[PDB]
């Protein structure tokens, strides 16, 4: 499966979670920002690779990190 | 001269001893 | 370390030695036809009918009474197809007397039906490795001409 | 998962033909491999070279055994600058009569490639002058092979 | 005749005399039971959408100028261009080439259509819907015909040439080893010339001559021939088929797919031009309708460049030529192309290499200008592969080091220079590609039917 | 390194042939690259086979086109990018999986595209190859029909 | 679990499940429209979307997003829920997952594979060499 | 197509040993081997 | 209503049309001998192999090599043999590889049992076919005679 | 057994079809359905 990282820079836009076609990330709260939440990443398993994610990220650099890996069934995205 | 049978029979048996040394290099590099 | 007891059993009477249980010889012999797992018994015997057949025709078609004749070929497939018919015969006569007692659940080849299985399996491929040796041998000059390309 | 490719459970899990293809280009990647160590990794780079080693060996040996069976070293020696050095035979069975006609050459009487490889130049200024000496030379490497 | 018929054809649609049809009730009306509504929502898709009407209408002028291209050439429809050889030759080769480029451009606006124009609500249960419903079945039946038009076409030619080298002429696909007769154009070629006093008997002569007839001898040169089919005429056919079918794949693929597929669900989101959907999914570039135009360009060249090949090949070596004056045809190749155009060693050989001879040694002469486009379009096209081979993040890495430089020196830009874009790349890599391939093929064939036609 | 052996190529063959003002004179212009050096020096390789009969020279050809064959096949994987394939094999996996008596027979591995990695190195080795089989075969067949 | 659901009036297509579905797993989404509507099937074609609740078998979870999301969201249905179906029949609720969409901040949520620190404040693969380490390792 | 050079009848089944035999035995062996779902 | 959903599920990857769905195409698929029912799987492999094997020879027989000799049916069946030996060998590794997982109650061709039975029926099926079409090829005369009368 | 007429050949292959083929394809077909112990 592949591996979404979400790093501190992350200013709580939610424009990866929104991004993201197989609903990999969600907002969770966080006293880190002024937004009051970060992106947190639970279902790395349903990660497609696709970096959807880090193409919404405004930070700079990414708040959010795709590392492609081990490839699976979900992750190749197979229908069949 | 030119070679004789016996000369390329025995080639073919002395060569023969790389191919199980070679296949036991294999073998421990595998594992 | 290289001899040890067979399976780690210091009194069964067998020594784990690497010709009989080293990994390339295990793998070997344990993918042999008669013993290659998910095998049908009928499957099992036409691999192991075909290796022998094949070779059981060659004796004869060289050392046989007719080895010196035109019929070299025929005389040798003759002897060689009786003889698998011995064979068979042999091995169905095995089946026979040796699974009229009860029946394993695991082997097929342990029990009455997979043994049969494996006699008819053995009797066809037998016979037509004989006979496609035999075809070979007799066609051995179209054969000859076709690897050096005397037919292009 | 399967068993194959056994350095790397992440491609042995992988469902796909992917899993062939990335074993066959991460075989040779040590480092990256599973349960690699330093130590390992130096006396598998060790093994690997003398393998490759018999591998140069067996290759030079092949080349002479064919000058020496195939090839026409001897009547290159008594005229190398008109007879063309013979690498191997010609079998191929979809040969026609004429591309069997047409690579006989260089007086040979069957399909032959004539070698451009230089081997006849070197052996014949290092000393090499029958056959013989093709065959000692190819039996040597032969041994060496082993060795390495 | 055409001017009565088309005053006759402006008259059959309803305007504002209540005479004529409504083309609504045309289309609606025609439908079946295995086509669902038929094609209800198809006067709504071709009244509102622009690019529905653009792809037809490029399908058609694209089709229509490859039928022009092999219409002017055996019925040549001027004075003395039939003795025009360099007409002759440019004249087809340039309808071709413009036939090609608008059928790809028909197939790109239908893909707009489908990504931009497509509303699901007039099209339920039409024949559109259903071939949405259907695509996959569509596409792999068609990837089926193109691999055996493939196998059985160039697996031919391939064969022939290693039969060749095998000395083994009796075991090729040719008219004197394992013959492949075109039989059933020769049957049509016997019908046309059996026709100017049979099923067209107000007729004096035939349609042209290719179909049968005697050497049209204008001047000292050929004007038109009977052209004869042979397994050559058979194979390269066969190739014809087989390229056009698989950029009728590459485009339809893309027209079908443009919406949607199992890998990305959602490309109609994505746009008509987009590069990829990422890395993901095992790798996405290329998915979308933009890119299958992209590559439908360049089957599209290869489609084209063996029918032009063919042709100048064909008629260099079966029609055209100079007529003695006791009437004997001295054709230009001298009829190579029957033994010649059945293995690829042939078409390199006996029309590459041997007809490139003028392009290559023009130089000094008035034809100088065409060797040096013939060399300069080599390098366009080898200039493409640039673009072609590579992605934009070496590029923008390289222009980093290159702005440091020029920051300096207090010259880096207030604009930033950007490598370009991914699909810019490819349009650029394609544009050149095209450019540089068509244009040696124009300069090869300028000068070999100036020089010598 | 194709510069630099038809460079070595060219001059050794005016230099071997005696003619080396061949070189000297056309080596400056590029019409001369292909002409007096690649189109001149192809034609024996060419007629390494062809309706007449067959040389020694027919290997060459026959490498000469193999070679033209994979440097083009290369052109394919490096031009051509994975989702377009991708999306290609899920219509072919599904006309394997609804095709009768074939349903019968299923792959151990789910087919799925060459990755961009891998296809980048597939026709960059294509290439490769294609580009020394090519040259191989001209250079060893230009220099063996003459000396 | 017992996913119930009209299904649209959908003519079928050969874009839809394959054997997965049967032997792997397959997906589900759920809602309920006010309305007969049109809409269009990620296995392409247009569906009619009944009155109620609507269920919908497809091949990926990304199938049922992108319907989610290009379908039934712009059409203001937002009570979508994506299940994953597994071939003995068990049933796992997916995408609103807490009952919250993701995009949402929610209460009760743990942040999962967070790093603190930034990107390039990770280690070098040098000082990284054989060991589990990772360079995006927490 | 038979050599002057010693045992010319080695190519007759070596080529096909080398070119037919050899790659069904090893491709069918690797097969075997890649696809074996073991642990 | 000839094109619907296959087996009335819109959701499947599929169209029941008349050339899918249709009932004489279907019960025409469904009694060829890999579906037929009650079929034991080696009398399937004996079918399928005799309809293999038999016209697998006629491409070499009149295209190959010795087509223009008189060996032609010699070659073609040489040819075909060792196609089907080669056919014969994927059959069975298909079935090594594939169904070394648990078994299914359902059918036996997903079975390495029922697999194996199907290979050893395709092997001998295939090996008469091709052998009885190069036998009425080789006695075409003979057949030829026979139809025509000529031995009356 | 041989005519002028043309495609001479095509009662050699049609008579079989005709008596033998199409008889045993026909009884047995008719024998499957009209022993077809459903319902
Ligand atoms: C008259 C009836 C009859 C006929 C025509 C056959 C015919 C045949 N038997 Mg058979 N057999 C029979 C009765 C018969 N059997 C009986 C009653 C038994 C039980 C004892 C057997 C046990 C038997 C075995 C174990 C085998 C055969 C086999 C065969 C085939 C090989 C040729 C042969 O054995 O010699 C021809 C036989 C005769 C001319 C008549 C002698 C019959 C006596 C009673 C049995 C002798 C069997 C002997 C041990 C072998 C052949 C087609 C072999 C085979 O290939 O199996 C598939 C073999 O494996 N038979
Ligand atoms: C002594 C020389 C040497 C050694 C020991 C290595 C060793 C290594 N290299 Mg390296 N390399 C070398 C020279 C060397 N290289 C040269 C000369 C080049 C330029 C081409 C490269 C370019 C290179 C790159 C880009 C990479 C490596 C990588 C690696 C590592 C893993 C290799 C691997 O697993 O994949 C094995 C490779 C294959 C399985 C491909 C086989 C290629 C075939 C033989 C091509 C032949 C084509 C065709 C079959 C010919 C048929 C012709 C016929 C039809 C007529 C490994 C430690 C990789 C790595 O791990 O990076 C971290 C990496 O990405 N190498
Ligand atoms: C249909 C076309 C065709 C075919 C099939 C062949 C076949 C052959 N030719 Mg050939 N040839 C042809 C056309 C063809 N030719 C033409 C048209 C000409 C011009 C007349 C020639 C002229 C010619 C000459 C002059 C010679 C041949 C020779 C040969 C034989 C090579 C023996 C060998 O080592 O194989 C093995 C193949 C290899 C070692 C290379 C393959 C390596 C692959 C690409 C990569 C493998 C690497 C990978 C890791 C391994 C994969 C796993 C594998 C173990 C399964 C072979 C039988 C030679 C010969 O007669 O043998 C002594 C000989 O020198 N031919
Ligand atoms: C010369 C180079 C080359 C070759 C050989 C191909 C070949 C192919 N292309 Mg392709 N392409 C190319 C260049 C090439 N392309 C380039 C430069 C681009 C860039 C734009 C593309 C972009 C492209 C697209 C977008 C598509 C293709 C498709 C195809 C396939 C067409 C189907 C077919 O013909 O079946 C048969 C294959 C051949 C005729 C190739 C020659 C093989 C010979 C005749 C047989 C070999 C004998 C035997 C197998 C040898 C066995 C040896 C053994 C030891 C391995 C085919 C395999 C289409 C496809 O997938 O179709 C279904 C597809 O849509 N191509
Ligand atoms: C390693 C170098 C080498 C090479 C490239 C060749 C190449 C060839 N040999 Mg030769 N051979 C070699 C070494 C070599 N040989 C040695 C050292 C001997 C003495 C035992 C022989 C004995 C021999 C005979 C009797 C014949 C050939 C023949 C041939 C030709 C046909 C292919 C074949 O059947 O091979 C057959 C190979 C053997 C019989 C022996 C193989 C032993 C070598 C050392 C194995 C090398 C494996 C290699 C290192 C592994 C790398 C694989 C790679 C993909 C990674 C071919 C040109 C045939 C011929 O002459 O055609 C007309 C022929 O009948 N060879
Ligand atoms: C020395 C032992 C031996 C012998 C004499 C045979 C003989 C035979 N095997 Mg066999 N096989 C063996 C070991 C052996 N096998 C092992 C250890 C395996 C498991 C890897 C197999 C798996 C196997 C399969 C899947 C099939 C055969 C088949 C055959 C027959 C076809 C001819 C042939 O394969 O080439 C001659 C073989 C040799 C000269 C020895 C090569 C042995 C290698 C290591 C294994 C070959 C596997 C390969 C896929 C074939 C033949 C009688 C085919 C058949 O029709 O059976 C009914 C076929 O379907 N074998
Ligand atoms: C219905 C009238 C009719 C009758 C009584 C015959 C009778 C005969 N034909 Mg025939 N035939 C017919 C129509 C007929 N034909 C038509 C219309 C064609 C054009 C396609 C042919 C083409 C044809 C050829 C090529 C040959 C014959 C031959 C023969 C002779 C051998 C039997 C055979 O193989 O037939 C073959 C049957 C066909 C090729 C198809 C027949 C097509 C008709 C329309 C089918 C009739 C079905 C019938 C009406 C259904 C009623 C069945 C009843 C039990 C309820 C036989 C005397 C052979 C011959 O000449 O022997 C010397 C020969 O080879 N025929
Ligand atoms: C094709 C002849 C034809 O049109 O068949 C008939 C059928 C459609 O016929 P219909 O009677 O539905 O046509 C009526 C309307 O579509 C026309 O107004 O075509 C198909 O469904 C596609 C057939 C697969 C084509 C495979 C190639
Ligand atoms: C490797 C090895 C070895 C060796 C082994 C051997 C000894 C071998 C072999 C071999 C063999 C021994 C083989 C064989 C075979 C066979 C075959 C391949 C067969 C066949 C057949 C057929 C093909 C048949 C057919 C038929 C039928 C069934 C019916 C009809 C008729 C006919 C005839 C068609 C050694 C020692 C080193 C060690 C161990 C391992
Ligand atoms: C070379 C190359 C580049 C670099 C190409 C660039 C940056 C194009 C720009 C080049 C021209 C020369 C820019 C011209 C700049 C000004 C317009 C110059 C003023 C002109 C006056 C002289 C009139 C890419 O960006 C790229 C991207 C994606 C795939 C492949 C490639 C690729 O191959
Ligand atoms: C044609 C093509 C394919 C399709 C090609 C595929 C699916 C490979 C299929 C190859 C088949 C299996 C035959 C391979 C034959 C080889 C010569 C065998 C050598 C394998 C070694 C391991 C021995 C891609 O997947 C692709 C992906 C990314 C960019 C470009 C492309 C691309 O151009
Ligand atoms: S897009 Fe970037 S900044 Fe915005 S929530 Fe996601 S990780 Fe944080
Ligand atoms: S890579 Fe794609 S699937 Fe994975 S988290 Fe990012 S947007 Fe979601
Ligand atoms: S290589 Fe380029 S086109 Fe392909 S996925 Fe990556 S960014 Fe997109
Ligand atoms: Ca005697
Ligand atoms: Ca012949």
């Amino acid at each position: 499966a592949h591996t979404v990282k979400i790093y501190d820079t992350c200013i709580g836009c939610t424009q990866c979670v929104r991004a993201c076609p197989t609903d990999v990330l969600e907002m969770v709260p966080w006293d880190g920002c002024k937004a009051g939440q970060i992106a947190s990443s639970p279902r790395t398993e349903d990660c497609v690779g696709c970096k959807r994610c880090e193409t919404a990220c405004p930070t700079d650099f990414l708040s959010i990190r795709v590392y492609l890996g081990a490839e699976t069934t979900r992750s190749m995205g197979l229908a069949y | 001269m030119a070679l004789t049978d016996t000369q390329v029979y025995i080639a073919l048996v002395i060569a023969l001893l790389p191919a199980v040394l070679a296949f036991r290099l294999s073998a421990e590099l595998y594992k | 370390e290289l001899v040890k007891p067979y399976n780690g059993d210091p009194f069964a009477g067998h020594l784990s030695t690497p010709i009989s249980d080293s990994g390339l010889v295990k793998t070997f012999i344990s993918n042999l036809p008669a013993y290659r797992q998910g095998l049908s018994p009928i499957l099992r015997g036409l691999e192991v009918g075909m290796a022998h057949g094949y070779f059981l025709i060659g004796p004869w078609v060289k050392l046989g009474p007719l080895r010196d004749s035109d019929v070299a070929n025929l005389g040798g497939l003759i002897s060689g197809i009786t003889l698998i018919l011995l064979a068979t015969a042999c091995l169905a006569a095995y089946g026979l007397v040796s699974f009229q007692k009860a029946s394993s659940s695991g082997d097929a080849l342990k029990t009455g039906e997979g043994w049969s299985q494996f006699t008819a399996g053995f009797f066809v491929g037998a016979m037509g490795g004989a006979f496609v040796a035999f075809f070979l041998l007799e066609n051995f000059a179209v054969v000859d001409g076709i690897m050096k390309g005397l037919f292009n | 998962a399967t068993k194959f490719p056994k350095f790397s459970q992440d491609l042995a899990q992988d469902p796909t033909t992917r899993r062939i293809w990335y074993a066959i280009a991460t075989a040779h990647d040590f480092e990256s491999h599973d349960g690699m160590t330093e130590e390992n990794l130096y006396q598998k780079i060790f093994a690997s070279h003398f393998g490759h080693l018999a591998i140069i060996f067996l290759w030079v040996s092949g080349s002479l055994f064919h000058v020496a069976w195939q090839g026409n070293f001897e009547q290159w020696i008594q005229d190398p600058l008109n007879t063309r050095p013979i690498a191997h035979a010609i079998w191929d069975p979809q040969f026609g009569k004429a591309a069997v006609d047409a690579f006989t050459q260089a007086g040979a009487s069957s399909p032959v490639d004539i070698a451009y490889s230089g081997v006849y130049h070197w052996w014949y200024t290092i000393g090499m002058r029958t056959n013989g000496d093709l065959y000692q030379g190819a039996i040597f490497l032969l041994v060496l092979a082993s060795l390495a | 005749a055409i001017a009565v018929l088309f005053i006759i054809a402006g008259h059959m649609y309803r305007t504002n005399w209540g005479i004529g049809h409504s083309l609504k009730e045309i289309l609606e009306a025609h439908k079946g039971p295995f086509t669902g509504t038929g094609h209800k929502g198809l006067y709504e898709v071709l009244t509102t959408s622009w690019h529905a009407q653009l792809a037809i209408n490029l399908a058609m002028m694209g089709s229509l100028s490859i039928i022009v291209a092999q219409h002017m050439y055996a019925m040549p429809p001027y004075p003395y261009l039939a003795t025009d050889y360099p007409t002759q030759l440019s004249l087809f080769t340039h309808h071709m080439w413009i036939g090609g480029f608008l059928i790809v451009g028909g197939a790109a606006h239908g893909a707009i259509f489908f990504v931009r124009d497509y509303d699901p609500a007039v099209n339920q249960n039409n024949v559109l819907d259903r071939v949405l419903r259907h695509r996959d079945a569509i596409i792999s039946h068609l990837n089926w015909v193109c691999i055996f038009l493939g196998f059985h076409s160039f697996g031919l030619y391939v064969h022939n040439d290693t039969m060749r080298a095998f000395g083994r002429p009796q075991d090729m696909f040719s008219d004197t080893g394992i013959q492949l007769q075109p039989v059933f154009a020769q049957w049509v070629q016997h019908l046309h010339t059996l026709a100017p006093g049979g099923t067209a008997p107000n007729a004096a002569a035939t349609a042209s001559v290719a179909f049968g007839g005697d050497v049209v001898a204008v001047g000292g040169k050929v004007a038109m021939m009977p052209i004869a089919l042979g397994t050559a005429d058979f194979l390269v056919h066969h190739i014809h088929a087989f390229t056009i079918h698989v950029t009728v794949l590459i485009l339809l693929k893309g027209v079908l797919f443009a919406r949607s597929s199992r890998l990305i669900p959602d490309k109609a989101n994505l746009g008509f031009r987009f590069p990829c959907d990422g890395p993901g999914r095992g790798g996405t570039c290329q998915v979308s309708g933009w890119d299958h135009v992209f590559l439908g360009l360049f089957w599209m060249y290869n489609c084209i460049s063996v029918v032009i090949f063919h042709f100048s090949w064909k008629m260099q070596s079966d029609v055209w030529g100079t007529v003695a004056p006791d009437g004997t045809v001295s054709h230009i190749t001298g009829g190579n192309f029957a033994q010649s155009a059945i293995t690829i060693n042939g078409w390199l050989r006996d029309f590459l290499w041997a007809q490139a001879s003028q392009v290559i040694g023009s130089y000094g002469s008035a034809l100088s200008a065409y060797g040096l486009l013939f060399l300069g379009a080599h390098f366009v096209w080898a200039f493409s592969l640039m673009f072609l081979f590579s992605g934009r993040g070496y590029w923008q890495e390289l222009i980093e080091s290159i702005v440091w430089a020029h920051n300096k020196l207090k010259v880096a830009p207030a604009i930033q220079p950007r490598a370009l874009s991914i699909i810019q790349g490819r349009a650029v890599g394609v544009a050149h590609y095209l450019l540089g391939g068509i244009a040696t093929t124009w300069a090869f064939f300028l000068a070999r039917i100036i020089s010598v036609g | 390194i194709g510069w630099v052996t038809f460079y070595w190529h060219w001059k050794h063959l005016g230099v071997w042939e005696g003619n080396v003002a061949q070189f000297n004179e056309n080596s400056t212009y590029l019409m001369g690259w292909l002409r007096d050096y690649l189109w001149l020096n192809s034609s024996q390789l060419i007629n390494g086979y062809n309706p007449f009969g067959t040389n020694n020279l027919s290997v060459w050809a026959w490498m000469f086109l193999f070679g033209h064959l994979v440097w083009a096949t290369g052109f394919m994987f490096l031009i051509s990018w994975r989702g377009y394939w991708q999306e290609l094999i899920e219509t072919l996996v599904w006309a394997h999986e609804r095709t009768p008596l074939a349903n019968l027979v299923r792959w151990k591995d789910k087919p799925v595209a060459l990755s961009i990695v891998q296809a980048r190195l597939v026709g960059l080795a294509h290439f490769s190859v294609g580009y020394v089989l090519t040259y191989a075969a001209f250079l060893i067949a230009s220099t063996a029909s003459k000396y | 679990t017992t996913l119930t659901g009209q299904p649209p009036l959908y003519g079928g297509s050969t874009g839809g499940l394959l054997s997965k579905a049967d032997i792997e797993e397959k997906y589900a989404i759920t809602w309920t429209s006010p309305k007969e509507q049109v809409f269009e099937m990620p296995t392409a074609g247009a569906a009619v979307m009944r009155e109620g609740e609507n269920l919908v078998y497809l091949a990926r979870k990304e199938q049922c997003l992108a319907l989610a999301a290009q379908q039934l969201r712009p059409r203001k249905i937002n009570d979508y829920k994506i299940y994953r179906i597994f071939p003995d029949g068990e049933t796992v609720l997916l995408h609103p997952k807490d009952g919250v969409f993701p995009e949402k901040v929610n209460q009760g949520r743990e942040a999962v594979n967070t790093v603190p620190r930034s990107i390039g404040q990770n280690p070098n693969p040098a000082q990284l060499k054989f060991s589990g380490k990772k360079p995006y390792d927490p | 197509m038979m050599g002057s050079y010693a045992a010319s009848f080695l190519p007759w089944i070596f080529i096909p040993v080398v070119c037919w035999l050899m790659p069904v035995v090893v491709m069918g062996l690797l097969f075997l081997y890649i696809e074996g779902d073991a642990q």
